[PDB]
């Protein structure tokens, strides 16, 4: 029938307290559950609850309120690792768990140097196969593609050099070959001021 | 004053390669409300009081699904208490389930229980603290260990100070002219001549609502533990109850017998002689 | 060690054929579902059963047979194969009825109307800018995966035959490459970012692998290239000093 | 195995006056096992419509029924309960008795 | 309403 979670996606930065919330149908729903799915992975338990009121778990605060058919996720100190899509479930009686639709949660890095550029990057395969590069923008930049169909632009990457403490944000552009140059690419979605396009 | 939710599960186990039968009932105090028996048409629970009627097709397809789930549950443990103790399948056998929450008159939880029989004798209890439990014999200190780690005692727990309590509310509300509603013993004696010297006096109290009632005789002001036959409490029909009580009297001293008619229906205890 | 096993973990099916997706737990758990998890609506329920010898509908049973002769298993199967089944599948468990759920690996399933269009990736590593190593002091490689269908892609980044989970983002979901009429080819890209140091030592090998899965051995296989099956393709990249 | 016989009462609803419309019951408790037979007789005659409540049990686990029918007493006619059950060598009948 | 804390022996 009908489970409803929070419209996704949540942009929440590191440290801050995040937020999640489910509504259900069936006031004599009796069994309530969270789930953690990371992407291209199954679901694993975050908490069940049965009874009104507060359950704590560490970092992870569970809320319900049978009287509203409302189920709640608070999620305290939010580390990288707890970007995922959040899942509420809840049993319709028997066999009937339900799931809702999942709200996407993503933990941006808490940037300690944003240094904004955009690079060209020479095949293995040839030496003219073509590509760019973005990276090191702080988090608050997002990105789009919506030019024309030459210019595919990715979507926002972060990753984590542990040996070295540093994370860089990037996405990566391309068209087939025309006269696509690499400083006409990212401007659907603005640009930094000093954004080194260097040549 | 107080109430209480009680839902009970029979199934019985039919022998050889043969399909079990199953009956569940709802009551709110001495009113039935539902049935699930799975000899008839419809393979979903029915109301059986009219104020249940109102209730919404999630609670219908809710409510046959946990009575379905519990049936086949009952289906696993007919199979189970056969290789526990040593039964062949010739038999017919029995599993009884009940459960249910008291409240007070503040209807707040008072007391819940949730207790398991198989062949009509104690297997296993839950305690009153809600957090632990009896097994009666050895098979059921196996089910003991089973139910204590599936954390069952915190999932009933649960249940019986929310759910059960909760929903026993929202009836007591919705069915408030029915439910909350006493109806007065009327009461009144008979006189039948057995010999020519002794006499059966009885006391009869009928159409009381709820079934909780006590009938006593007194001779001369003292309780007559003697000669009283009391019967057991029997429904009407019309969902409510008669019972009576006799004594063997020696004719001519038939004034010092009182009967004593107690009942939260009524103003006041009643007392009846035979004049 | 007790859990839950779902097999296949990915299958492309051909319409019309029927395929079961096995489950089975070793868990002792009566209750047993099935789910199928689709891009906008979450997890659905198709079939479920509380012990065993007994099933139930859930909310998308159609197309869906299941079965349960005994605690362990659960298989699923598909008697006729529509595309509107294209989805991941999960099989779960709980220990009786309104209990937890603890789900199994998952299934990728994707049937398609035409074997023709199964396409392999072609995979390509781009090797640093100049610009970003007298910036920076950090090398980025980047590795596209290009014109391939479906999106049942893993890509994963080798250094010296050794795999690494530090310095390396991927694209949370492939990119079409026509986002137009038909069913499109998919684009996915990576990157693995270390330092110049580790960079311009020629004595690293770095290497940008897809394991992409494709058709079954079994499979009507007719056309001009080679048998788009599961395979890895790899592409690599040199210590480079200028 | 517990094995316990069947407690009978049969009465009327409504305490009985010749000529007006009632209900004759049977009620049989204290039973284990379930199953059971009972006929409402009529000049030891079956009665043929004769409904009855869903099995319900009491605490000590016994199970209790009431069977039911329409009736029209009259001074000449006899009703009788006719109760089968397992820990029965052969079916028990208990008559009505208006006087109680 | 009845429940769902109940499980095979």
């Amino acid at each position: 029938k009908e489970v409803e979670q929070n419209s996704g996606p949540l942009s929440v930065p590191e440290g801050a307290i995040a937020s999640l919330n489910c509504t259900y149908s069936d006031r004599g729903s009796q069994s309530f559950f969270w789930y953690r799915q990371y992407s291209g992975k199954s679901p694993e338990l975050i908490m069940f609850i049965y009874s009104n009121g507060d359950k704590e778990d560490g970092r992870f605060t569970a809320q319900l309120n049978k009287a509203s058919q409302y189920v709640s996720l608070l999620i305290r100190d939010s580390q990288p690792s707890d970007s995922a899509t959040y899942l509420c479930a809840v049993n319709f009686g028997g066999g009937k768990l339900i799931f809702g639709q999942g709200t996407e949660l993503s933990v941006k890095p808490n940037i300690q140097n944003p240094d904004p550029a955009v690079y060209q990057l020479r095949d293995s395969k040839s030496s003219d196969k073509s590509v760019c590069l973005f990276t090191d923008f702080d988090s608050q930049t997002n990105v789009s593609q919506s030019k024309d169909s030459d210019v595919y632009i990715t979507d926002k990457c972060v990753l984590d050099m542990r040996s070295m403490d540093f994370k860089s944000n990037s996405a990566v552009a391309w068209s087939n070959k025309s006269d696509f140059a690499c400083a006409n690419a990212f401007n659907n979605s603005i640009i930094p001021e000093d954004t080194f396009f260097p040549s | 004053g107080s109430h209480s939710m009680r839902y009970f599960f029979t199934s019985v186990s039919r022998p050889g390669r043969g399909e079990p039968r199953f009956i569940a009932v709802g009551y709110v105090d001495d009113t039935q409300f539902v049935r699930f028996d799975s000899d008839a048409a419809s393979q979903r629970m029915e109301p059986r009081a009219p104020w249940i009627e109102q209730e919404g097709p999630e609670y219908w397809d809710g409510e046959t699904r946990k009575v379905k789930a519990h049936s086949q549950t009952h289906r696993v443990d007919l199979g189970t208490l056969r290789g526990y103790y040593n039964q062949s399948e010739a038999g017919s056998h029995t599993v009884q389930r009940m459960y249910g929450c008291d409240v007070g008159s503040d209807w707040r939880f008072l007391r819940g229980y949730h207790q398991y029989a198989y062949d009509g004798k104690d297997y296993i209890a839950l305690k009153e603290d809600l957090r632990s439990w009896t097994a009666a014999d050895m098979a059921a200190q196996t089910t003991k260990h089973k139910w204590e780690a599936a954390h069952v005692a915190e999932q009933l727990r649960a249940y019986l100070e929310g759910t059960c309590v909760e929903w026993l509310r929202r009836y007591l509300e919705n069915g408030k002219e029915t439910l909350q509603r006493t109806d007065a013993p009327k009461t009144h004696m008979t006189h039948h001549a057995v010999s020519d010297h002794e006499a059966t006096l009885r006391c009869w109290a009928l159409s009381f609502y709820p079934a909780e009632i006590t009938l006593t005789w007194q001779r001369d002001g003292e309780d007559q533990t003697q000669d009283t036959e009391l019967v057991e409490t029997r429904p009407a029909g019309d969902g409510t109850f008669q019972k009576w009580a006799a004594v063997v009297v020696p004719s001519g001293q038939e004034q010092r017998y009182t009967c004593h008619v107690q009942h939260e229906g009524l103003p006041k205890p009643l007392t009846l002689r035979w004049e | 060690i007790a859990g839950i096993t779902q097999a296949p973990t990915s299958q492309i099916l051909a319409a019309g054929r029927r395929m079961t997706l096995r489950c089975t737990q070793d868990m002792r758990h009566n209750a047993m579902y099935w789910y199928r998890q689709d891009l906008g609506l979450g997890l659905r329920l198709i079939h479920y059963s509380n012990t065993a010898g007994t099933t139930g509908k859930g909310e998308v049973p159609d197309g869906y047979s299941v079965s349960r002769a005994n605690t362990d298993d659960f298989p699923l199967t598909l008697a006729s194969a529509v595309p509107s089944q294209t989805s991941v599948y999960f099989c779960a468990s709980s220990l009786s009825f309104g209990t937890e759920a603890f789900f199994g690996q998952g299934t990728r399933l994707t049937v398609v109307e035409d074997l023709n269009k199964v396409f392999p990736p072609e995979v390509a590593v781009f090797e640093p800018s100049e610009a970003e190593i007298s910036h920076t002091q950090k090398a980025t490689l980047v590795c596209l995966a290009t014109g391939f269908y479906p999106d049942h892609v893993e890509l994963s980044w080798w250094v010296n035959g050794k795999e690494v989970h530090s310095g390396v983002c991927t694209d949370p979901q492939p990119l079409k490459e026509q986002p137009a009429l038909n069913d499109s080819r998919y684009a996915l890209s990576s990157r693995l970012r270390v330092s110049a140091t580790f960079w311009q030592d020629p004595r690293n090998h770095f290497r940008c692998q897809v394991q992409f899965y494709g058709l079954s051995e079994n499979d009507e296989w007719t056309q001009d290239r080679a048998k788009p099956v599961t395979q890895i393709v790899s592409a690599e990249a040199w210590g480079r000093a200028d | 195995m517990i094995q316990r016989t069947p407690k009978i009462q049969v009465y009327s609803r409504h305490p009985a006056e010749n000529g007006k419309s009632n209900f004759l019951n049977c009620y049989v408790s204290g039973f284990h096992p379930s199953d059971i037979e009972v006929d409402l007789l009529k000049n030891g005659e079956r009665i043929e419509k004769v409904e009855h409540s869903d099995l319900s049990f009491s605490k000590d686990w016994s199970f209790y029924l009431l069977y039911y029918t329409e009736f029209t007493p009259t001074e000449k006619d006899e009703y009788a309960c006719r109760v089968n059950h397992v820990t029965l060598s052969q079916p028990k009948i208990v008559k009505w008795d208006r006087d109680m | 309403a009845a429940g769902i804390g109940i499980l095979t022996v």
